[PDB]
C-alpha cells in the first residue's frame, strides 16, 4: 500500500464504476430489437467493458479513494511495467530514428548540391541506411569512444 | 518512368505515404490490443 | 537630424546612392579599392531614416550605417 | 498659366481670407456703447482666469455643502434596517 | 462642356477644391455675415453675440435630460449646469488665448482677399483681441442662460 | 479561334518544383524557398505577361473546381443512400433527427453513434439535405444511388474537359473577349433554360408525389414518377386541368392552369413551407424573364446593343467624360472583374441568408431549428469572406493594372483627386456611430449598477422606438387586398399579420416584434459595417501613393514596410489593410449571428400546447436583458453554454472537445501577432549551434518566417479558432434543446 | 460629518482643473 493506495481488485469504488458504466450501456439496448445490428454493437461494447475491467483487476494496479488507477514511477520492482519498460522501448525507438536521420544527413554532406538531396529523397540510399539503425546503441557508444561523435 | 519516380520521392508525397502506413499500423495494433495501461510482460 | 556614416570597407558599386529617396548620398573619388570610389553623406539634414541604403549594401556587414537621432520636420516626412 | 511669383508669395502660397468680410459694424451705437461699458472688466485675461477659478471653486463647494436630501439620495442616507451578511456577520 | 467643380481660386496645386457647398453665393453671403468673420468689427461685440447665442442654446438639453428632469427642481438645476458649462468653456478660451498669443506681436490673420485685394488683418488673432472676445463670450453666455431661464420658468408661456 | 496542341503533356515539369518562376526554380538555399513555392502557386500574372496564356490558364482551373464540386455532391448523395435513415425519416419527419454519418469503433469513439430514431445510430446532420430530397419527390435509395453515379460521371467529364481545353485545343484571346456573346448565352441558356427545366420537373414530378405524401399515403405505395407521365389519367384525377393538355396554353386560356399555378402566399399548414405551386409559377415566370433578357446585346446579325455604345453615352456636368474608357479596362484586366463579381456574389449570399429563414421553402424546415441556424450562420460567413476578397482584388488591380497613359478613365481620375474628403467624412461617420451606438450600452450598465433603472434607455424608462421599421411592417401586413389584390396572404408571417403556424406541436413562424433593443443592435450593425468599409476603402484608395510615401506603387502590392523612417511606416501596403479588415469582418458577423440566435430563441421558436399557449425556449427575455453588456454576458453567454460544457460522456462530446480545441487554436495565434521576426531569427541561431556540434546541421539553412507570412498565419489561426468556437457552441446548444 | 461633501468635490473637480491648466501652460511655454 504505497501512499495509502489500495489494489484494484479490493476496491469497491472500482466495482461501482463498472456497474454504473454497464447500467448506462444497457439502458440504450432496450430501444432496439435483439437481432438488430445496434444491439450486437452494444453487446460487444458491454463485453469489452467487462474485459477491460477484469484485465485492470488482474494486473495489480493501485486504486485511490475515487476508484481510479494510479501510476507509481519511483522505481519499485512491483510496478516496473507502468513506466520503466515502455520508457526503455521509447528510448530505443527514438535513438533508432535519430541515428538514421543523422546517418542520412552525414552521408549526403559531400555531394555537390546537398540541399537538393533533402527535398528529393534518395530512396535507395535511405533504404540501405534504414536497416543500420537496429544496432544504434553499439555504433553510438563506439563512435563516442573514438571521439567521432562530436564535431571538432 | 524516371520522371514519375522522381515525383514520388518529393518530401510531401513520401511523408504522406510514411504517415499513412504508420497510422494504419498503429490503428491495427490498438485494435488487436485495446485499453493498454501497463506493460504486463 | 539622423547620422549616416561610411566605413572603409566600401567597394564603390554606387548601389546606395541610387536607392536614396532624397538627395543625401553621393560618390567621390578614392584610392583603396578596385573601383577607386567611395560614398559620402554631405546632406544628412534631409535624411528620413527609411534605411534603403543598408538594404543595398553587398558587403557582409554594412559599409553605410544610419543611426536614428533627433527628429525634425524634415526627418519625419510631414507635409502638413 | 503662371502660378509662381517671387515678388508676391501671398498668392503663391494661397494666403487668402476666403470668408472674411470688411463691412462696417451693423450693431446700434447705443447698444454697442452699453456692451463695451458693462463688459469691460472681463477683458483682462490675467484677472479673468483667477476670477473664474475662485468663482467655480466657491460656487460648486457651497452648493454641495448645503444640499438637501431631497436632491441627493446620498445626503438622505439609508432608510431601511440592515441585513446580516454570510455566516451571521454584521 | 460646362463644369461645376473648379480648382480653388484657379490654382490647381493648392490642396482645396471649389464646390457648390463651398462657393455658392448664398453660402458665401451667409458665412461672411457670421460674427466670427467680421474682421473689421470690435471683437468684444462679436464675442458678446456668440456668447448669447451659445448660452441660450445650452439650457434645453441640461433641463430636459438631467437627473432632476422629473422633479420640481428641473429648471434651476438645468440652468445652473448650463452656467457651469459656460464657465468651463470661458476658462478653456482664456487658456487657449494665453498659450497661443504673445503680447506686442502683430496679427497673424491673412491680409489678402480671394480676388487679390489687400485688406487689414483681423485683430482677433492678437492677445488683446482674444481677451476681449473671451470676456464678451462670458458675459453673453451668462446673459443668454439667464434670459432662457427667465422665459422658460418665470413667464408661463404655452411652450411645447 | 483555338490552337492545336500548344503544350505537350509530360511528367518532366513534375520533377522540377517551381518551374513557373525563374527565381524559385534555382534551388532551396534556405527554407524560405519552400514557403515561396506555395504562396505564388496560382499567381498566373507573375508567371508570364501574355494575356492569352493567362486566360487559357484561368479557363482550365474552373473545370477542376467544377469536378471537385461534382465529387463533393456525389459523396453527399451516396452517403444518404448507404449510411442514412432517410427512408425512416420520410415516414415521421417531426420525431426523427436526420443522420447520414456512422463511425468505426476503435478507441471508444463509437459513443458518437447516438440514437436518432428509426432504429439508427449515427451523427445527426444539419445540412438540410433531407428536406431538399423530400421536396424533389425522392422516395427510395436507388434514386440517390443513380444521382451519385451521375455526379461521378459528370466529375470525370469535367476533368477530361479541363485537360482537353489546355493541352489539345486552347482558345485564342479573341474568343475570351466576346463579352456580348458570353452575356447572351449565360442569360438565355444557363439561367433561363435551367429555370424552365426545373419548372418542368416540379410540375411533372414534385407536385403529385408531394401531394400524395401530404395526403398521408405510405411512401412505398406512392406511384413512381414515370407513372404520372405515361398515365395521364392519374394526373387528370389529381389535377383536372391536365385532361385538356397543352391546348389552353396555345389558345392563351391560361386561367385553366390555376389549379397547379397559384399566387397564394404564406406557408403550407401541413409542412410549414411555401406552396410548391407558387414555386413552380415563380420558376416559370423567372425563366420567361431571363429568356427575354438574353437578346439585348449585339452579335453577328446586327440587331442588339453594343456595351461600348451604351457606356460611352453616359456623362454629366459634374463627372466630365463619364463612362468612356471603362469598356477597355474591364476587357483587359482579370482582377477588376474578379473584384466586382466577388462583391456581387457576397451581397447575393447575404441576401439569400436573410431570405431563407423568414420564407421557408422546404417542407419541415422551419421546425428544424438546428438546420435553420446552421444555414444562416454559414451563408453569412461566406458572404463576408467574399466581400473582403472583392476589396482585396480591387487593391490588386489598382496596384498592378492601372495605367492612365493607355487606359484613361475620367470617373476613376476624379475619385482619386478628392480621396481625403471621402476618408475624413467616413472617419467622422464611424466615430459618430461608435459614440452614439455603443455609448448607450455603457450608460445603461452604469445606471443599472448605480441603482437607477428609471434613467436607462429601455422600453419602460426612455424609449427609442424604431418607428420607421414598424411602419414598413404595418404596410406589408396590409398589402394583400389593397396593393396586392391577387395575393391571398402576405409574403411572410413575420410582417405582423397575427396568424401563427404550428407544425407537430412546435412554432414554425409568427410575427416578430421590434422594440428598443432592436434599435440599438441595428445601429451597432451599421457602425461595424461602416468601420469595415472605411478600412477597406482606405486601403484601396491609397494603394499607389500618399503624402507619407509618394512612390508606394513601386514597392508593390505586398511589402512589409519602408523602414523605421518618418517616425515609422509599419503596415502601409494594401495587403495590410485587408489583413486588418478581416478582423472587423469577423467582429461584425459574430455580432450579427449572436443577435439572430438570441432573437429567434427568445421571441420566435418555442412549443405550443392544446390550449394554444406558446412557451419559448428562453422565455422572452431578449427585450429587457439585451440592453446591457452584463445581460449579454450572463443570459446569453453564461446561460446557453451549459449545454456544451456538460456534453462529456454523451454523443455530443465531440462539440465539447472542439470547444477547447478552438480555444487553444485561437489563443495560439497571439504569439505570431504580438511578436517580431528578429527575436525568432536570433533564437534559431542558438538552436543551430548545437546541431552543428553533433553534425546534424541541415544544408537548407533554417530561416524565420517573413513578416507577411507571420501576419497571415496569425490572422488565419485567429479566424479559425474563433469560428470553430462559435460553431461548436451553436451546434451543442441547438441540438440538445 | 459634513466634511466629505466638501473635500470630495474639491479633490475631484477643482484641483484637477487647476493642475491641468497649470501643466498645459507650463508645457506650452517657450522662451
Ligand atoms: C475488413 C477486412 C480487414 C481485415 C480482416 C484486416 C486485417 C488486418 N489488417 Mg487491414 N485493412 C483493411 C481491411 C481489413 N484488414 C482495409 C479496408 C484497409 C485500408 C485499405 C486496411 C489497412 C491496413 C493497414 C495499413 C495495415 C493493416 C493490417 C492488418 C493486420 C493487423 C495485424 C498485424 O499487424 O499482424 C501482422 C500481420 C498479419 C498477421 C497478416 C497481415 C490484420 C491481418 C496491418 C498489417 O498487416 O501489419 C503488417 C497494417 O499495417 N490493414
Ligand atoms: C505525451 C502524451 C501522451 C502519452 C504518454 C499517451 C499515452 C497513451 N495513450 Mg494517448 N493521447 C494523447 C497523448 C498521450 N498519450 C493525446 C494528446 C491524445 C489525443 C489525440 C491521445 C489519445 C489517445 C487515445 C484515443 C488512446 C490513447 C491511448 C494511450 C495509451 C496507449 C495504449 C497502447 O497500447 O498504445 C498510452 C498510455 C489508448 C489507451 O487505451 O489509453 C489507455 C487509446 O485508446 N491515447
Ligand atoms: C470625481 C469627481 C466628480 C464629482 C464630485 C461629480 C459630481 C457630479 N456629477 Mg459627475 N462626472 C465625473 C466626476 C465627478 N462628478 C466624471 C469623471 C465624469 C465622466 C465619466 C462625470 C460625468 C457626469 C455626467 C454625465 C453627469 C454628472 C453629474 C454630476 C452631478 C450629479 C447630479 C446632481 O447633483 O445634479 C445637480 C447639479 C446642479 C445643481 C448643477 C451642477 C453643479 C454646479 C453648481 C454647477 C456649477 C459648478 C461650477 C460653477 C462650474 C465648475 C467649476 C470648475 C472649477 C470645476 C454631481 C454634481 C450629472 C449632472 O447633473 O451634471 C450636471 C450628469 O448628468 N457627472
Ligand atoms: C468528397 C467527399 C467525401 C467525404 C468527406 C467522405 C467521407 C467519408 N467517407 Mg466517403 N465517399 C465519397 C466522398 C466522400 N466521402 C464518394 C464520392 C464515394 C463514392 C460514391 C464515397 C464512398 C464511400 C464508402 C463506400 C465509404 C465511405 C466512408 C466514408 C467515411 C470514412 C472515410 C474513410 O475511412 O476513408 C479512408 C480513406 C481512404 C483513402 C480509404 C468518411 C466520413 C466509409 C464509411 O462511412 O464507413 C462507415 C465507407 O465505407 N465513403
Ligand atoms: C422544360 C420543361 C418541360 C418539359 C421537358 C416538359 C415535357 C412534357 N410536358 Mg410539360 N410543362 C412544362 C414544362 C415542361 N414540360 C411547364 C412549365 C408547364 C406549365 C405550363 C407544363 C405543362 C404541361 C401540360 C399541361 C402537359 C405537359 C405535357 C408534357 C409531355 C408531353 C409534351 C412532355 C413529357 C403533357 C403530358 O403530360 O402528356 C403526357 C400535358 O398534358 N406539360
Ligand atoms: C473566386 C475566388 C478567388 C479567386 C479565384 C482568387 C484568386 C487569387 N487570389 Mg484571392 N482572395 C479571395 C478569393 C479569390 N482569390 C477572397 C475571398 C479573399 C479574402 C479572404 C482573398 C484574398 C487574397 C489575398 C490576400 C491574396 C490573394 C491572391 C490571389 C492570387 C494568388 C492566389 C494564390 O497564390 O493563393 C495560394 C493559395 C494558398 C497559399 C492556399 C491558402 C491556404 C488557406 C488560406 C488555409 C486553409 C486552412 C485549411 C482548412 C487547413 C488544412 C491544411 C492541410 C494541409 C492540413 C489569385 C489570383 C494573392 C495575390 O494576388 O497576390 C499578388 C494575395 O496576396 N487573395
Ligand atoms: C534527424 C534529425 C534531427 C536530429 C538528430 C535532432 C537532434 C536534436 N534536436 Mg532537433 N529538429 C529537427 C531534426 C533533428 N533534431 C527538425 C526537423 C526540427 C524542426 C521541427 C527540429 C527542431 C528542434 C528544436 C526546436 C530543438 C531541437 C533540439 C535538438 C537537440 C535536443 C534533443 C531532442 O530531442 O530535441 C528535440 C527534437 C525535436 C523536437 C525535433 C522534432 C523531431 C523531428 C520532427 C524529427 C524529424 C527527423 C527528420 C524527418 C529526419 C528524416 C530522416 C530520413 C531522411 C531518413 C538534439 C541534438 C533542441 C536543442 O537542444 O536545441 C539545439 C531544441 O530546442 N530540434
Ligand atoms: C495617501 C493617503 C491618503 C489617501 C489614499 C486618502 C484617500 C481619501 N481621503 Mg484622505 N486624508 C489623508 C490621507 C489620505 N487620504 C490624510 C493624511 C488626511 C489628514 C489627516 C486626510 C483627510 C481626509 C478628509 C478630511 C477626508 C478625506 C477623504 C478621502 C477620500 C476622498 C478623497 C478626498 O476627498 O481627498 C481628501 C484628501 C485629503 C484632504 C488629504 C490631504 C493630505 C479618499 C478615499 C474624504 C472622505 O472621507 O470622503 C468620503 C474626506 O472628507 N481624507
Ligand atoms: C449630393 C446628392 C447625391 C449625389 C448626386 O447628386 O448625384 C448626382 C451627381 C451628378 O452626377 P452627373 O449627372 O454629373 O453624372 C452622372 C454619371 O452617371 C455620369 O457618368 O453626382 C455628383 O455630382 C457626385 C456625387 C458624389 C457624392 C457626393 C456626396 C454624397
Ligand atoms: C440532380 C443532379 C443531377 C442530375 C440532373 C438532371 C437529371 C438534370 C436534367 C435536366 C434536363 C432533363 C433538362 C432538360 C431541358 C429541356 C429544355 C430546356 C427544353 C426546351 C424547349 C423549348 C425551349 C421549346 C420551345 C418551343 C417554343 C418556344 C415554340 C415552339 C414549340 C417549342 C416547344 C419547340 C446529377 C446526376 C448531374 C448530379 C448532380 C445533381
Ligand atoms: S555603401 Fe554599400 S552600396 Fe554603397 S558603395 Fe559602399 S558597399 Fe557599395
Ligand atoms: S536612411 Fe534613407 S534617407 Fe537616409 S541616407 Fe539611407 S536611404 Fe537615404
Amino acid at each position: 500500500d504505497i501512499s495509502g493506495l489500495t489494489p484494484c481488485k479490493d476496491s469497491k469504488q472500482f466495482a461501482k464504476r463498472e456497474k454504473q458504466q454497464i447500467k448506462k450501456l444497457e439502458s440504450s439496448l432496450k430501444l432496439y430489437a435483439p437481432e438488430s445490428a445496434p444491439a450486437l454493437a452494444l453487446n460487444a461494447q458491454i463485453e469489452k467493458t467487462k474485459r477491460r475491467f477484469d484485465n485492470y483487476g488482474k494486473y495489480g494496479l493501485l486504486c485511490g479513494s475515487d476508484g481510479l488507477p494510479h501510476l507509481i514511477v519511483n522505481g519499485d520492482q512491483r510496478h516496473w511495467g507502468e513506466f520503466i519498460t515502455p520508457g526503455i522501448l521509447f528510448l530505443y525507438i527514438a535513438g533508432w530514428i535519430g541515428w538514421v536521420g543523422r546517418s542520412y544527413l552525414i552521408a549526403i554532406s559531400g555531394e555537390k548540391k546537398p540541399a537538393m538531396k533533402e527535398i528529393i529523397i534518395d530512396v535507395p540510399l535511405a533504404s540501405r541506411i534504414i536497416f543500420r539503425g537496429f544496432i544504434w546503441p553499439v555504433a553510438a557508444y563506439r563512435e563516442f569512444l573514438n571521439g567521432d561523435l562530436i564535431a571538432k | 518512368m524516371r520522371d514519375l519516380k522522381t515525383y514520388l520521392s518529393v518530401a510531401p508525397v513520401l511523408s504522406t505515404l510514411w504517415f499513412g502506413s504508420l497510422a494504419g499500423l498503429l490503428i491495427e495494433i490498438n485494435r488487436l490490443f485495446p485499453d493498454a495501461l501497463t506493460f504486463p510482460f | 537630424s539622423h547620422s549616416v556614416k561610411i566605413y572603409d570597407t566600401c567597394i564603390g558599386c554606387t548601389q546606395c546612392v541610387r536607392a536614396c529617396p532624397t538627395d543625401v548620398l553621393e560618390m567621390i573619388p578614392w584610392d583603396g579599392c578596385k573601383a577607386k570610389q567611395i560614398a559620402s553623406a554631405p546632406r544628412t539634414e534631409d535624411c528620413v531614416g527609411c534605411k534603403r541604403c543598408e538594404s543595398a549594401c553587398p558587403t557582409d556587414f554594412l559599409s553605410v550605417r544610419v543611426y536614428l537621432w533627433h527628429e525634425t520636420t524634415r526627418s519625419m516626412g510631414l507635409a502638413y | 498659366s503662371v502660378y509662381f511669383d517671387l515678388e508676391d508669395l501671398g498668392n503663391t502660397t494661397g494666403q487668402w481670407d476666403v470668408y472674411g468680410s470688411d463691412a462696417p459694424s451693423p450693431y446700434n451705437p447705443l447698444q454697442s456703447k452699453f456692451f463695451e461699458t458693462f463688459a469691460a472688466p472681463f477683458t483682462k485675461r490675467g484677472l479673468l482666469l483667477k476670477f473664474l477659478i475662485l468663482g467655480g471653486g466657491s460656487l460648486l463647494t457651497y452648493v454641495s455643502a448645503n444640499s438637501t436630501g431631497d436632491v441627493l439620495p446620498i445626503k438622505r442616507g439609508p432608510q431601511e434596517p440592515p441585513k446580516l451578511g454570510p455566516r451571521g456577520k454584521l | 462642356t460646362f463644369q461645376v467643380v473648379q480648382p480653388i481660386n484657379g490654382d490647381p496645386f493648392i490642396g482645396s477644391l471649389e464646390t457648390p457647398v463651398t462657393s455658392s453665393p448664398l453660402i458665401a453671403w451667409y458665412l461672411s455675415n457670421l460674427p466670427g468673420y467680421r474682421t473689421a468689427v470690435n471683437p468684444l461685440l462679436r464675442g458678446v453675440e456668440v456668447g448669447l447665442a451659445h448660452g441660450f442654446f445650452l439650457v434645453g438639453p441640461f433641463v430636459k435630460a438631467g437627473p432632476l428632469r422629473n422633479t420640481a427642481y428641473a429648471g434651476s438645476a438645468g440652468s445652473l449646469a448650463a452656467a457651469g458649462l459656460v464657465v468651463i468653456l470661458s476658462m478653456c478660451l482664456t487658456i487657449y488665448g494665453i498659450s497661443s498669443f504673445k503680447e506686442g506681436e502683430p496679427s497673424i490673420a491673412p491680409s489678402l482677399t480671394l480676388t487679390g485685394r489687400k485688406k487689414q488683418p483681423d485683430q482677433l488673432q492678437t492677445a488683446d483681441g482674444w481677451a476681449k472676445f473671451t470676456g464678451g463670450f462670458f458675459f453673453g453666455g451668462i446673459s443668454g442662460v439667464t434670459w432662457a431661464y427667465f422665459l422658460l420658468y418665470v413667464l408661463d408661456l404655452p411652450y411645447f | 479561334l483555338v490552337d492545336r496542341d500548344p503544350i505537350k503533356t509530360s511528367f518532366e515539369e513534375w520533377a522540377k518544383p517551381g518551374h513557373f518562376s525563374r527565381t524559385i526554380a534555382k534551388g532551396p538555399d534556405t527554407t524560405t524557398w519552400i514557403w515561396n513555392l506555395h504562396a505564388d502557386a496560382h499567381d498566373f500574372d507573375s508567371h508570364t505577361s501574355d494575356l492569352e496564356e493567362i486566360s487559357r490558364k484561368v479557363f482550365s482551373a474552373h473545370f477542376g473546381q467544377l469536378s471537385i464540386i461534382f465529387l463533393w455532391l456525389s459523396g453527399m448523395y451516396f452517403h444518404g443512400a448507404r449510411f442514412s435513415n432517410y427512408e425512416a425519416w420520410l415516414s415521421d419527419p417531426t420525431h426523427i433527427g436526420p443522420s447520414a454519418q456512422v463511425v468505426w469503433p476503435i478507441v471508444g469513439q463509437e459513443i458518437l453513434n447516438g440514437d436518432v430514431g428509426g432504429g439508427f445510430r449515427g451523427i445527426q446532420i444539419t445540412s438540410g439535405f433531407f428536406q431538399i430530397w423530400r421536396a424533389s419527390g425522392i422516395t427510395s435509395e436507388l434514386q440517390l444511388y443513380c444521382t451519385a453515379i451521375g455526379a461521378l460521371v459528370f466529375a470525370a467529364l469535367m476533368l477530361f474537359a479541363g485537360w482537353f481545353h489546355y493541352h489539345k485545343a486552347a482558345p485564342k484571346l479573341a474568343w475570351f473577349q466576346d463579352v456580348e456573346s458570353m452575356l447572351n448565352h449565360h442569360l438565355a441558356g444557363l439561367l433561363g433554360l435551367g429555370s424552365l427545366s426545373w419548372a418542368g420537373h416540379q410540375v411533372h414530378v414534385s407536385l403529385p408525389i408531394n401531394q400524395f405524401l401530404n395526403a398521408g399515403v405510405d411512401p412505398k405505395e406512392i406511384p413512381l414518377p414515370h407513372e404520372f407521365i405515361l398515365n395521364r389519367d392519374l394526373l387528370a384525377q389529381l389535377y383536372p386541368s391536365f385532361a385538356e393538355g397543352a391546348t389552353p396554353f396555345f389558345t392563351l386560356n391560361w386561367s385553366k392552369y390555376s389549379e397547379f399555378l397559384t399566387f397564394r402566399g404564406g406557408l403550407d399548414p401541413v409542412t410549414g413551407g411555401l406552396w410548391l405551386t407558387d414555386i413552380a409559377h415563380h420558376h416559370l415566370a423567372i425563366a420567361i424573364l431571363f429568356l427575354i433578357a438574353g437578346h439585348m446585346y449585339r452579335t453577328n446579325w446586327g440587331i442588339g446593343h453594343g456595351i461600348k455604345d451604351i457606356l460611352e453615352a453616359h456623362k454629366g456636368p459634374f463627372t466630365g467624360q463619364g463612362h468612356k474608357g471603362l469598356y477597355e479596362i474591364l476587357t483587359t484586366s482579370w482582377h477588376a472583374q474578379l473584384s466586382l463579381n466577388l462583391a456581387m456574389l457576397g451581397s447575393l449570399t447575404i441576401i439569400v441568408a436573410h431570405h431563407m429563414y423568414s420564407m421557408p421553402p422546404y417542407p419541415y424546415l422551419a421546425t428544424d431549428y438546428a438546420t435553420q441556424l446552421s444555414l444562416f450562420t454559414h451563408h453569412m460567413w461566406i458572404g463576408g469572406f467574399l466581400i473582403v476578397g472583392a476589396a482585396a482584388h480591387a487593391a490588386i488591380f489598382m496596384v498592378r493594372d492601372y495605367d492612365p497613359t493607355n487606359r484613361y478613365n475620367d470617373l476613376l481620375d476624379r475619385v482619386l483627386r478628392h480621396r481625403d474628403a471621402i476618408i475624413s467624412h467616413l472617419n467622422w461617420v464611424c466615430i459618430f456611430l461608435g459614440f452614439h451606438s455603443f455609448g448607450l450600452y455603457i450608460h445603461n450598465d452604469t445606471m443599472s449598477a448605480l441603482g437607477r433603472p428609471q434613467d436607462m434607455f429601455s422600453d419602460t424608462a426612455i424609449q427609442l422606438q424604431p418607428v420607421f421599421a414598424q411602419w414598413i411592417q404595418n404596410t406589408h401586413a396590409l398589402a394583400p387586398g389593397v396593393t396586392a389584390p391577387g395575393e391571398t396572404a402576405s409574403t411572410s408571417l413575420t410582417w405582423g399579420g397575427g396568424e401563427l403556424v404550428a407544425v407537430g406541436g412546435k412554432v414554425a413562424l409568427l410575427p416578430i416584434p421590434l422594440g428598443t433593443a432592436d434599435f440599438l443592435v441595428h445601429h451597432i450593425h451599421a457602425f461595424t459595417i461602416h468601420v469595415t468599409v472605411l478600412i477597406l476603402l482606405k486601403g484601396v484608395l491609397f494603394a499607389r501613393s500618399s503624402r507619407l510615401i509618394p512612390d508606394k506603387a513601386n514597392l508593390g502590392f505586398r511589402f512589409p514596410c519602408d523602414g523605421p523612417g518618418r517616425g515609422g511606416t509599419c503596415q502601409v501596403s494594401a495587403w495590410d489593410h485587408v489583413f486588418l479588415g478581416l478582423f472587423w469582418m469577423y467582429n461584425a458577423i459574430s455580432v450579427v449571428i449572436f443577435h439572430f440566435s438570441w432573437k429567434m430563441q427568445s421571441d420566435v421558436w418555442g412549443s405550443i400546447s392544446d390550449q394554444g399557449v406558446v412557451t419559448h425556449i428562453t422565455g422572452g427575455n431578449f427585450a429587457q436583458s439585451s440592453i446591457t453588456i452584463n445581460g449579454w454576458l450572463r443570459d446569453f453567454l453564461w446561460a446557453q453554454a451549459s449545454q456544451v460544457i456538460q456534453s462529456y460522456g454523451s454523443s455530443l462530446s465531440a462539440y465539447g472537445l472542439f470547444f477547447l480545441g478552438a480555444h487553444f487554436v485561437w489563443a495560439f495565434s497571439l504569439m505570431f501577432l504580438f511578436s517580431g521576426r528578429g527575436y525568432w531569427q536570433e533564437l534559431i541561431e542558438s538552436i543551430v549551434w548545437a546541431h552543428n556540434k553533433l553534425k546534424v546541421a541541415p544544408a537548407t539553412q533554417p530561416r524565420a518566417l517573413s513578416i507577411i507570412q507571420g501576419r497571415a498565419v496569425g490572422v488565419t489561426h485567429y479566424l479559425l479558432g474563433g469560428i470553430a468556437t462559435t460553431w461548436a457552441f451553436f451546434l451543442a446548444r441547438i441540438i440538445a434543446v | 460629518n459634513n466634511l466629505p461633501s466638501i473635500f470630495v468635490p474639491l479633490v475631484g473637480l477643482v484641483f484637477p482643473a487647476i493642475a491641468m491648466a497649470s501643466l498645459f501652460l507650463h508645457i506650452q511655454k517657450n522662451k
